DNA sequence: CTAGGATATCACAATCCCGGTGCCGAGGCCGCTCAATTGGTCGTAGACAGCTCTAGCACCGCTTAAACGCACGTACGCGCTGTCCCCCGCGTTTTAACCGCCAAGGGGATTACTCCCTAGTCTCCAGGCACGTGTCAGATATAGATTGTGATATCC
DNA sequence: GGATATCACAATCCATATCTGACACGTGCCTGGAGACTAGGGAGTAATCCCCTTGGCGGTTAAAACGCGGGGGACAGCGCGTACGTGCGTTTAAGCGGTGCTAGAGCTGTCTACGACCAATTGAGCGGCCTCGGCACCGGGATTGTGATATCCTAG
């Protein structure tokens, strides 16, 4: 299967300035970007991991959209509206 | 074939007896079905506790009771036990 | 010609991207860092098409919270132009690094 | 053959949360007096939600109840919104407001 | 002409004589008082352990210390070294406090 | 300086806390609103507390009691149970 | 007779835990692999918490680990800091942090 | 009534780390505390791992995982392989 | 000369190190008792083969909408000053925390009997899930109306 | 000069086709839940002993609160410069569909190993107490850190 590099920059800067306004941010300096596209990047590390955790346990090679959701519940951000 | 459960007819029946001439979607639906999910596993997890805390094997009406007053705060939990409460005595009532 | 005062398009998008509720990050570039960054962990997995769309959603969700709670940092400064500090500051009050 | 759902008055199954209950794992041995008195529990927080969210459906001209109303209704309401403190719901949106100090001075 | 500190350096003193004790900070009496009084309008005469009381204390003084950290890096961050009431209700939202 | 028992904490005990927590200036409208969140949060652990006290039929509250009441916020306590 | 700890060569209990767990109401039936593998990752964590408030007891030149020699130790290690997240310790005290700000300036 | 805490242990653990360091009752309160906190932490979690599978039971795999979700980083690689080596040395007697 | 400023120098007070005791909490020895172990059986659940089949994956044609690169200007963040006013630091004295003993006396832990209810199992039959299928309210597109913002005109 | 006022333009909301994916409803069907019977065990009751929490008194005595003087810092003000938003123009992955493919997901069948149960035995550990050493108080003496002060330098 193929590697992956250098994706984080395919969050552009614009979806970030989309997703300031959804929160309620005027004026956004110049260096926020990068910060965030290293912020998000943590989060999913956090995240992703433990649902590999949950995967590789059950012996599968898939990892389903409940895994992630049990992963996300283990973090005190309970998902509503993926399953159950 | 799977025969996965849900509490889908029973939120449609709840909504139907409060909103006659209101629908609901399907991502709605599961969003829904997961808070009931969510809700009845809290409550049935702090009980167990509680009755882990007094040695006591059995989960009775009270220990309910109280992990509804100790999780759903202010107003719900006294509107929650007046409604368990008539339920209960309904029943026992026959 | 014609061209508005900076602040106007700035409320705009703020009133219009509030009311609506779809995605804001595209779904291929969030695959393909989801996919990226699993890859460090284990090797040749393969991501169900709602799971990896049940992490957009929990991101997004999550970058939002702390959007807002960087503009209330800014706001605090008696600025609101939020900025790096404001976001560090606002993960180092709420308990994570 | 009643069910023990229509006795208690319960739109909520009353069998299936006690069997959920006893196979979940909480305790040795379960009264029946628990199961009736969730179901009920249960009950009202949906009836209490699903009022809300109808009530929101309505102010938007909708006649369908939508995850946003959902949100809506849920953030819109102190008791149910600490309720919901760490909770996120998939394709909800954010409650509309814009802070003081952003909007126009003049 | 009396020895007088400048203003401040009591302050940076104290701070660092009470960042190294684990003594309770908040008088035994009237936080018990207080302690009866908030669960009295719970339960009319209740009574407390010689212990309870002392968690309950424990457990408060920490509350109180972790907000004041926050707190103060609040002020901080406004170029100030005062901590006022906006500073405390900021660190208390972000948290997740509503009151 | 009674008011009932809230100013039972006491300006000086406040100064304490904070210098604790490593506060150099503290403004003069800090200690009411100190006192107002410490009671609120005394508010919120005892009633918990009696909760669990008055579901085991007892009228004195445990030190395990307020030990529970804790670990229901997310805020454990080592050394009592 | 010799005890499962004595087997296993862990100083933590093997039976004490075994019966823990399956008079806890976590799981139908309970392996033996479990009961021993759970003490020693708890008898790890306990060396570990152990050994650096022992060093911190011996940087106050003390003979006698106090909670404050614990909350010492435990404050000062990323590790055991994200496992300690949320949790008081009685009479430990905090960490000697002044901020930069508060310093004198010259 | 007795009551059944971790205090001989952790003394145990104590002195064969540190031989000539004590440990005072305070102490040994919240390090029996913290043993038995993280001893729920683990086995509720291998408990909701056990129940997500539908199995029934809770193996060494299961409080493996446990240790590996709960035990932030390079604690969770040490504690993993000294219970891998407990479980060997019992195993082979 | 005259004024106003860094820079090196001295006396005061809090801190920290070194012991001299009192003692109080921790380390060590015994009783016994309650829980861990060992030996066999059983029935249960986990593990191995396997076999369909089903969903994730890889590639492409393309329509285009979102993004990237630039010009430009204006509005905010940063910076420097004055200030007054709010907090700090100190001195004194009234006050409330506090350690010590006591007598209730209200509550809590334990034990014997019990009886009420919850567990185990079988039948069956009716409710809840899968599967289609018909009806419609929401998404999309125009078209007109209303509004909020900005460029322009007059006055104070 | 700018402060107020007044009209024109872009953005948006609303009313009407309209189009269709999405939801509400009627049939299989199948499985789980309710009734009946038997068994046991778990918690309610009643009494009892004693445990330990509260009210009260009392002399300390250290904290605290009231005021008073001073200083430094938060705020209001101005100046600027720079960087960030707004619009234009062009490129470039993205979304969607369409196809085919391959690994792995799920369920059934069978094999086996393994954990619960049950009983007797025995030793590991908890409460009790007894003794000892590390700690905290306390007093003294270096050891600095600091605020005030003499000393030197530069513009007007």
């Amino acid at each position: 299967r193929k590697v992956l590099r250098d994706n984080i920059q395919g969050i552009t800067k614009p979806a970030i300035r989309r997703l300031a306004r959804r929160g309620g941010v005027k004026r956004i300096s110049g260096l926020i970007y990068e910060e965030t596209r290293g912020v998000l990047k943590v989060f999913l590390e956090n995240v992703i991991r433990d649902a590999v955790t949950y995967t590789e346990h059950a012996k599968r090679k898939t990892v389903t959209a409940m895994d992630v959701v049990y992963a996300l519940k283990r973090q005190g951000r309970t998902l509503y509206g993926f399953g159950g | 074939k799977s025969r996965k459960e849900s509490y889908a007819i029973y939120v449609y029946k709840v909504l139907k007896q409060v909103h006659p001439d209101t629908g609901i979607s399907s991502k709605a639906m599961s969003i829904m079905n997961s808070f009931v999910n969510d809700v009845f596993e809290r409550i049935a997890g702090e009980a167990s506790r509680l009755a882990h805390y007094n040695k006591r094997s059995t989960i009775t009406s009270r220990e309910i009771q109280t992990a509804v007053r100790l999780l759903l705060p202010g107003e719900l939990a006294k509107h929650a036990v007046s409604e368990g409460t008539k339920a209960v005595t309904k029943y026992t009532s026959a | 010609p014609h061209r508005y005062r900076p602040g106007t398009v700035a409320l705009r998008e703020i009133r219009r991207y509030q009311k609506s509720t779809e995605l804001l990050i595209r779904k291929l570039p969030f695959q393909r860092l989801v996919r990226e960054i699993a890859q460090d962990f284990k090797t040749d997995l393969r991501f169900q098409s709602s799971a990896v769309m049940a992490l957009q959603e929990a991101s997004e969700a999550y970058l939002v919270g702390l959007f807002e709670d960087t503009n209330l940092c800014a706001i605090h400064a008696k600025r609101v132009t939020i900025m790096p500090k404001d976001i560090q500051l606002a993960r180092r009050i709420r308990g994570e690094r | 053959k009643a069910s023990r759902s229509a006795k208690a008055g319960l739109q909520f199954p009353v069998g299936r949360i006690h069997r959920l209950l006893r196979k979940g794992n909480y305790a040795v041995r379960i009264g029946s007096g628990s199961a009736i008195y969730l179901a009920a529990t249960l009950e009202y927080l949906c009836a209490e939600v699903l009022e809300l969210a109808g009530n929101a459906a309505r102010d938007n001209k909708k006649l369908r109840i939508m995850p946003r109303h959902i949100q809506l209704a849920v953030r819109n309401d102190d008791e149910l919104a600490k309720l919901f403190e760490g909770v996120t719901i998939a394709d909800g949106g954010v409650l509309p407001n814009i802070q003081s100090a952003l909007l126009p001075k003049k």
